[PDB]
């Protein structure tokens, strides 16, 4: 079983973007007014799953085949990978890494969707993947369109993918947007504008990355992760 | 002072978290093996229960787009991290609300006792995150047992919440649905009766 | 009796903190939502008590010795000095500073604090004086240090006394804080950042006062206080 | 345009306030001379009555460790601000409420009529300043009697306040305390029946 | 036995503090008139000895515990870690780390020390430790307080820890002090003005690390030392 | 150039070394190991030697606050690291001169004979590196023996000297002490007569 | 920290301060009223006392353009602020060395006991300034008396002085000049014998 030796870094609120964010109106209706209740950390909080026996499909991480249905999926093909690590720069070996996002015209995979950019018969839009011993992901896909969405009257979300991320514990799991380098949708965006710090929002940025692209067939994007720093605990009780 | 590396800030789990990770719940095809809600098989040890609930948002709508995870000790109070579809008793589970299935639902059984880092006995509880559109950074809770009243009394999180009308918002109430021992738990984002929520 | 001859220069609802800055949790509950109603001043609001004759115990202000149970109190020995003046330069004289502390180890001689650093048997954490005739008011005492508490889960209040000055009406009272030169915790207590102007931070900070230290014996550290100005009515009711 | 050296910034009194302005409610030892609640002396001129109230948060919840200082006039509409404790009448005195004490009293008479600045009596009135943990700077209030409403009705001030049902808020409820006679006054912070506050 | 198979960096003598540093009094009478003569590294310098079988007893890093006569020492509990590298950055396992400090209010456990602040029955002032695997090295204790002393006629020590590291030989050898981020003392005092260079002064100051501080408990200070690089000898002799 | 990281800077050891560095000396009580001034146990080969020596400052005055470290080769020639209380020789040791005892003792064997890098025998010689109040980095000297007059002549080390007159600062004068074979080593920090101190 | 306004600084009295000092040791024509080194008329109460001295640089040359300032208690022990020429004592005096007078001489009464701010009496003494060319900046020393070695061996003055050998040079040796008790007083700036000089 799951043993009580980690201690994770207290997260930074005012790093993460607040629960109340206004121009993303969906927050008004569904963020607490009451502050959020400090506790410390116990073997509740400091455990968490490892999936390293899940038995993952051989194309799990990738969507160009994980789906088909006759051929290839119509878009830009990349690799997107990176890896993750802790804040103190440790890799998260066998983590688990999942993720999702819309085809090549912003169309998802879901009965609610009904934006008209048609569905991708060959294209599913899931994959999951785990981290390898250092820490390395990757995962091949085309890369998304925008797309509009019921916000403001002309509003748009920047090419996109959700991750989440398992880490080491309940205390580390985060879900999160990847963003592309360059698109110009990114400072217009209120999800993207609901982190108050611009140095955050470079985070959520993949920096293209033409020395992991496969000449001839598909670029690629590096996104790097940063979990909560873990550390041995040290004179607790006395 | 020590600064580290900033942590990947959080975003919204958006509305179609579904389709990455509850593909069922999406109407999807799913693949051999899904993280879903059934944490216990029907021969794993300890009292099997139902457990089930809605969410609703700060105008007393119901949010039919949540995902939610779970994370709990077995019977005898040991947290199986080592998740395989194998096992009688798996410690993590997701399950979800949907347009057609407005309450969620998980089958386990009822935690054990767990000890808090000073060693003091914490009341039989289960780990909840909460994700959803509009929730931009996810929602951390407990869910407690009314029929546990006792330990409930004396659990060190428990106790930390200042207001005991606020220490009610954390506890379910038990019911039968088919026979079948079941606890009800409603989470209330924002308002009147707004559910505790944690950070660690 | 007091007589109605004095106006106050209004107070900057800007450089003071706001009454709602989520940051400190426990405001969030106990602030007004409605605006404040703005009331024209009076004899209620311009008049004040004045403490001239008040018993002063020999020790009041001398928290070395005002507590003792049979020797000195374990911590760094200060005198805290400075001038009590208002918004005009004036000074303010027999006015009344109080002020409350922690030990050095930061705990608080009171029921309800139940953080583990101990008490400390020569040391109470109170203290009064009366301005002089050119305003300046003095105390010693031994430095507090710094004390977490129950906001976010790892914060901690920086070294502070807590200060309470009269002034000549109600209208100038204020309850207040000082923090020590240096300290690293300042800018990020979220109690000092309910103060959105880095500049009005700079005043609650106290400074190393050499020339005031007695060698060999205790250092100093120097903190003024400005209260609300005051002027005589002109042009009132004709 | 003209700026002047700007005023030190408030910062909340703290839950340990009672440390230095409230001795004996932090249990701790008073000293010979304490500035307390008990306004008037049994031999003081006027209408002697009790004061006391709760003071409530926005959730509804008694706050605890509340402070109060007051300033009002004596039984002749004036304000005696020679503070010693050998006089009949102080018009001024400190209170608070405790763990112990969730309700604040204060020992004083009923204050005369004043005047303001253009020569219009007020209602009679108490001025009060309420401090506490969570809140950044001290809130204003008045305190008015329900037994005044003819003076209450044309005070210069009470009339400030636009909404009627505003005005209300600051209306103390005559009744009786073991057989003495008493006014009730709650303060709301924050919500529904939020009590009026000023800024001068 | 020990055998001669490193070369260490020569020591930069302008970095570190000069023999003659007439602020520093005491310095006058006890510094070299005649050069120091340069002596080619042999056996006799290039080896030392090693403490990995001394006999430490439980509580030897722990000052809050260590003296102990019936109770917890008053003053503000930290932390203080680090890590000890040479100059290349290669980490220097199990070498020995002593220090020893003043009491909260700048007392020494010592005959000799006359100043007025009292003595805490709970405090002895010394620790050891002995670093890790990795280089890390940890001690839990109060922070000291200033003192006055016998210099100038108003000169005051900033609070300070003395530490002293014996590294792989008699040539990395090194006694220094450990000074606390934000003091304002720091710059004012003489034997810290030994140093001619501003650079290496900041390396002596140890920085608040809220990461590593134990919530509700103890804040922390991080302090990394650079004992002399170490090289294998090449081409010598031919 | 190449600048690798610069080494931390040096700081006296201050007047209350002993606190930390020679417990029973600051009159403080011991932990069980303690590194001291037994080099030697009375069964260790060699030829058994007390040594001694006072401290003086550039005035003539003596140096009541010193710490000394030392380093030696056994009686066979070698340096023992391993530092062990139970040896029957460590090659390390300190010692200090206090207010009370203005002398340092150390209780060794006189060291064998090592080579230096380039294979020349030195003569044989105790490392000595002593600090203090007002030494702002230690100082490094070499203890050779007046007895030993034909290896010290030939010596690479004590030949680096340029002048004869500044090697004999570095030759202790063998004496008894009690009866005992002792070795007297006087430094000079300053002034006619300065010991020779080395950098490497 | 607290910066006050800097203290103008120092300069060297320069080679003719006695041009603008000792009008008469300059050989100029002096005023009415001159500061001189006449503390005492022949019958103010007390001891009294020739004092005299040298004054000798770094090479143990004399310094023969010295002036000198001197600040003493009378013979109750009471500083004498009030100067005046008409005064049987003044506490304040000025002398020098010159060209012609390698020899300094004060005429006044020996002091008595004044005690230190926490009321420990010191030993009799004279406060002394010197300046002259090449001194930067004055040197304070005190005159004590080698008849009075048991209040000097109390003196929380001469005590702060950590070398026995270094008080000696603060006494003033007993001597008679023409029947008439006198007591010498050589100050050495620097060197062999360096008189001790205070800061304060
Ligand atoms: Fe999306
Ligand atoms: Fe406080
Ligand atoms: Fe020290
Ligand atoms: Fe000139």
């Amino acid at each position: 079983p799951a043993q009580d030796n980690s201690r994770f870094v207290i997260r930074d609120r005012n790093w993460h973007p607040k629960a109340l964010t206004p121009d993303y109106k969906t927050s008004i209706a569904r963020s607490p007014r009451q502050a959020l209740v400090s506790i410390p950390q116990s073997i509740s909080e400091t455990t968490g799953p490892n999936f390293s026996h899940l038995g993952f499909g051989a194309h799990d991480h990738d969507l160009l085949l994980n789906f088909n249905n006759g051929g290839l999926p119509i878009g830009e093909r990349i690799i997107v990978a990176g890896r993750v690590v802790d804040q103190y720069g440790k890799p998260v070996p066998n983590t688990l890494v999942e993720m999702w996002q819309a085809n090549a015209g912003g169309r998802e995979r879901h009965k609610n969707d009904r934006y008209l950019a048609p569905l991708d018969p060959n294209f599913g839009g899931v994959g999951r993947c785990l981290t390898d011993s250092d820490g390395y992901y990757s995962f091949r896909t085309i890369k998304p369109g925008p797309y509009p969405w019921r916000n403001g009257p002309n509003d748009w979300r920047p090419a996109h993918i959700h991750f989440g991320i398992s880490g080491p514990s309940i205390a580390t799991k985060l879900i999160t947007q990847l963003y592309f380098e360059g698109d110009p949708l990114i400072p217009m965006c209120p999800i993207v504008k609901s982190i108050a710090n611009p140095e955050a929002v470079q985070q959520l940025i993949a920096k293209l990355d033409m020395n992991n692209a496969n000449p001839m067939d598909c670029l690629a994007y590096r996104f790097d992760i940063v979990l909560r720093g873990q550390r041995k605990t040290h004179f607790e009780n006395c | 002072p020590i600064e580290l590396l900033p942590e990947t800030p959080s975003q919204t789990a958006g509305p179609y978290v579904h389709i990455g990770l509850a593909l069922e719940a999406a109407g999807n095809p799913t693949r051999d093996q899904e993280i879903w809600n059934r944490l216990a098989k029907p021969d794993a040890p300890g009292e099997h229960i139902l457990l089930l609930g809605q969410v609703y948002d700060g105008n007393g709508h119901l949010v039919r787009d949540s995902f939610l995870e779970v994370w709990q000790a077995d019977a005898n109070g040991e947290y199986q991290d080592a998740y395989n579809l194998e096992n009688a008793f798996n410690s993590f589970g997701r399950t979800a609300t949907t347009f057609d299935a407005g309450e969620w639902t998980l089958h386990t059984v009822k935690p054990g006792v767990v000890n808090n880092a000073a060693g003091v006995p914490m009341a039989p509880h289960i780990n909840i995150s909460l994700f959803a559109r509009g929730i931009n950074i996810h929602l951390h809770t407990r869910l407690y047992f009314d029929d546990e009243a006792q330990a409930n009394a004396k659990c060190p999180v428990l106790n930390l919440i200042e207001q005991p009308q606020r220490r009610e918002t954390l506890i379910a109430k038990r019911c039968e649905v088919d026979g079948k021992t079941a606890y009800r738990f409603d989470i209330r984002i924002q308002g009147e009766g707004e559910t505790v929520f944690f950070d660690f």
